[PDB]
């Protein structure tokens, strides 16, 4: 019924019937010497977000959401070329008195638009780094900001059109759980990680959640990042 | 297995609250729930259980170590909690992320009621601390905190080498 | 479902440029750009990688013996006109066409010329990340240059019209809802899914 | 899923994923002519009792507790010396809106200490039959009182260390029951049950009861009891 998944020194429980979506029917494959490395394989958990009746979503940016992340954060500062696909696990804690669904989806070259038409967003707006930013229900104002209004899901399309890239659906009422394997996806096959996001992981509630009187107030979304194949360019003389 | 004594401060040794981990359910995110030196011949901690016992009558002794938690909250009850171990020498975690970089179990409630940890290295030190990656989850206001049990043993084949006199006389 | 395949999709000519030059600065240019026409630029970016050969005929009409025109096209690197009588309009590596009225429009094929594996028409990331302008600007999709003179008072009319070929495409994204500002960002104006009704219910 | 016990006139319903413990590994068999008794081979359903938050535990001492029941009280009687073997029932009945949990430790020669010093303990203050005996928070303090105070057991000995005994735990999170099978232990084959009690059956809670406001406010606790392979002295001439 439950399944414990150890990769390096680091275990996560997993249910058995969970299902799986493998992003393109692809699994991550490993492809001027280049250098594998699995010593990052590990799972790293991201710090966990609250999910309240009125939160509009969540989005992390992936090569750069695990740059400061132990070992493979330093493997993108040693080598400057590379590549990784990754296996995302998102849970839900909620009682049987909790109601609610998420829409769990990664997407691709996620180029988002600025609130002010003229200019272009700043670094920080588009990432935290393993701080997740935050979608807004309301239109976004600044200078530098992302246009954050999650109805256009910050990219100028209708936010209920996500489910074209790879996606689960979190219906707190038959399941608290999603996972996605994403393999790499580019124009190249290794590129420099900190001048390019290969996909963005955005969870954004189409169902409020709500409660039973006297339950939790929110529900706790953690997300567990497993990267694969990982590869770099060597450093080393022919 | 024996029952560790880990909520052994003052005011709890001398009753049945020693044996009881406390947790809030309310809890700050990523605040530590509880930790200890993982050292059965020393810390008073782990000394007087029946493990602990056995050895405080040799000299020298080797082995691992079982470490045993089990949650008991309510059946509706889930979150999670981040068991880590700090090898010999390492000292300890001081924030959830450190811990988390380092060797660990989550541990989710909701699907396990218990954990198991196996120390590679017991001997004549080391940390276990567990961390609140997320809060408790209820569906209802309930009048109390929810306990942790704690309980140890040896894992392997264990060693001992030299008899003495226990020093609990 | 032979409409619905993707070389039907997109393989279809188009206006992508209009403009006009005199024979007494005087010089026409384009860069090749994907986003200069609404209808295409929305039936590309439905993927977010792609291949194809570019098809590239010119309509060229004048008004006031024989004119000769001359159509440059300088790849990704190569040499740039900043005068109408500079060294670049000579560079045999900037191949041209000679033409004159009368005769059938001139038509060239440029082959696919990236040196990555598809063009793409997104980029989350920044050409230099020690500039922010940088931001959505992939180099990799450079297609070139076309550079327009008389060959030696009149006035002349360009109509460039592009075509897609042989056309590949990867990872399709939803249609675009919001109205297009700029061709150099995704920037938008918030916008609403749909049209609103009165009442949730039918009739 | 759900077991039907019958044993003589009595039956009981138990789950048939329970868990059973036998004691030493060891399951009770039959050993100056000697006559074996089936007919006391019959389920003995003690008083239950209502654990609070507050309860600090209870106890019964064996061989007395049964001493008033029926049969077998009789034969206690009527024959001078033997030996019995048993099966003891452990259930709770609780919600899930209940949290909790208990020890259920069987101890042979569950020696007890005075709350005096110089004294040594009453018949009733060590058991009082049928009626379970009630463990302290507090020092217990009296003349001829057993020291009660449950940190030590009421043995001197630390209560977290009695996991030693054949035990069992019942945390209200995942089962409601035990069930323990101890076979005869002593030092000698046969003795006379009124001058000795072969084992102590202690129920401590590790973790208080609690539960969601509207919930019962206690958990009651029955204890059922089983002989076997019980014999006696035989009462005829050779």
């Amino acid at each position: 019924r439950v399944r414990s998944i150890t990769l390096g020194n680091s275990t996560i429980t997993t249910q058995e019937c969970a299902n799986v979506v493998v992003g393109y029917g692809t699994w991550p494959t490993y492809l001027q010497p280049t250098q594998p490395d699995v010593a990052t394989c590990r799972f790293y958990t991201l710090e966990s977000v609250m999910w309240q009746q009125s939160s509009p979503g969540w989005w992390w940016k992936f090569p750069d959401a695990l740059s400061n992340m132990g070992l493979f954060g330093q493997n993108m500062q040693y080598h400057y070329l590379g590549r990784a696909g990754y296996t995302l696990h998102v849970q839900c804690n909620a009682s049987k008195f909790h109601q609610g669904c998420l829409l769990v989806v990664c997407v691709p070259e996620a180029e988002m638009g600025c609130a002010t038409i003229a200019n272009k967003p700043d670094q920080k707006s588009l990432s935290n780094g393993e701080t997740a930013n935050v979608f807004d229900s309301q239109n976004t104002s600044g200078q530098t900001a992302v246009q954050a209004n999650v109805i256009n899901a910050g990219m100028g399309i209708g936010v209920g059109n996500l489910t074209i890239f790879p996606h689960q659906w979190i219906n707190l009422r038959t399941n608290n759980s999603a996972t996605i394997v994403m393999p790499y996806v580019n124009s190249v096959p290794m590129d420099n990680m900190f001048r390019h996001n290969n996909f963005t992981l955005m969870i954004i509630p189409f169902a409020p959640l709500s409660y039973s009187t006297g339950a939790t107030t929110y529900v706790p979304i953690t997300v567990t990042v497993a990267p694969m194949c990982a590869e770099y360019n060597g450093l080393r003389l022919a | 297995d024996s029952v560790v004594p880990v909520n052994n401060t003052e005011g709890k040794v001398m009753s049945i609250e020693a044996y009881q981990i406390p947790v809030q359910s309310n809890s700050t995110n990523g605040s530590q729930v509880f930790g200890f030196p993982l050292i059965p011949g020393a810390s008073s901690v782990l000394n007087r259980t029946l493990l602990g016992e056995i050895l405080n009558y040799y000299t020298h002794w080797s082995g691992s170590i079982k470490l045993t938690f089990m949650f008991c909250g309510s059946a509706m009850a889930t979150g999670k909690f981040l068991l880590a171990y700090s090898p010999p020498g390492a000292g300890a975690p001081t924030t959830r992320k450190e811990a988390m970089l380092g060797t660990h179990v989550i541990w989710d409630v909701g699907l396990q009621s218990s954990c198991v940890l196996c120390i590679p290295w017991i001997s004549q030190g080391g940390y276990i601390t567990c961390w609140y990656q997320t809060n408790i989850v209820v569906p209802a206001d309930t009048q109390s905190d929810c306990k942790i049990l704690c309980f140890v043993s040896a894992c392997n084949d264990f060693s001992v080498r030299m008899l003495k006199d226990t020093p609990f006389i | 479902r032979s409409e619905s395949t993707v070389e039907n999709f997109l393989c279809r000519s188009a206006c992508v440029y209009y403009t006009t030059y005199k024979n007494h600065d005087n010089f026409a240019q384009w860069v090749i750009n994907t986003r200069q026409v609404a209808q295409l630029r929305r039936k590309l970016e439905m993927f977010t990688y792609a291949r194809f050969d570019l098809e590239l005929t010119f309509v060229i009409t004048s008004s006031q013996p024989v004119l000769t025109h001359q159509i440059m096209y300088v790849p990704p690197g190569g040499p740039v006109p900043t005068k109408i009588n500079s060294y670049s309009w000579q560079t045999s590596t900037n191949p041209s066409v000679f033409w004159t009225e009368g005769s059938a429009p001139p038509r060239i094929s440029i082959p696919f010329i990236s040196i990555g594996n598809a063009y793409s028409m997104f980029y989350d990331g920044w050409a230099r990340f020690d500039k922010q302008g940088t931001y959505g600007i992939n180099t990799l999709n450079n297609m070139g240059t076309l550079y327009m003179r008389h060959v030696n008072p009149i006035v002349s009319t360009v109509r460039i019209y592009f075509k897609p070929k042989h056309v590949k495409t990867w990872v399709p994204r939803p249609p675009r809802l919001c109205q297009y500002q700029k061709a150099g960002n995704v920037n938008f104006e918030p916008s609403g899914v749909t049209e609103g009704r009165t009442e949730i219910t039918a009739m």
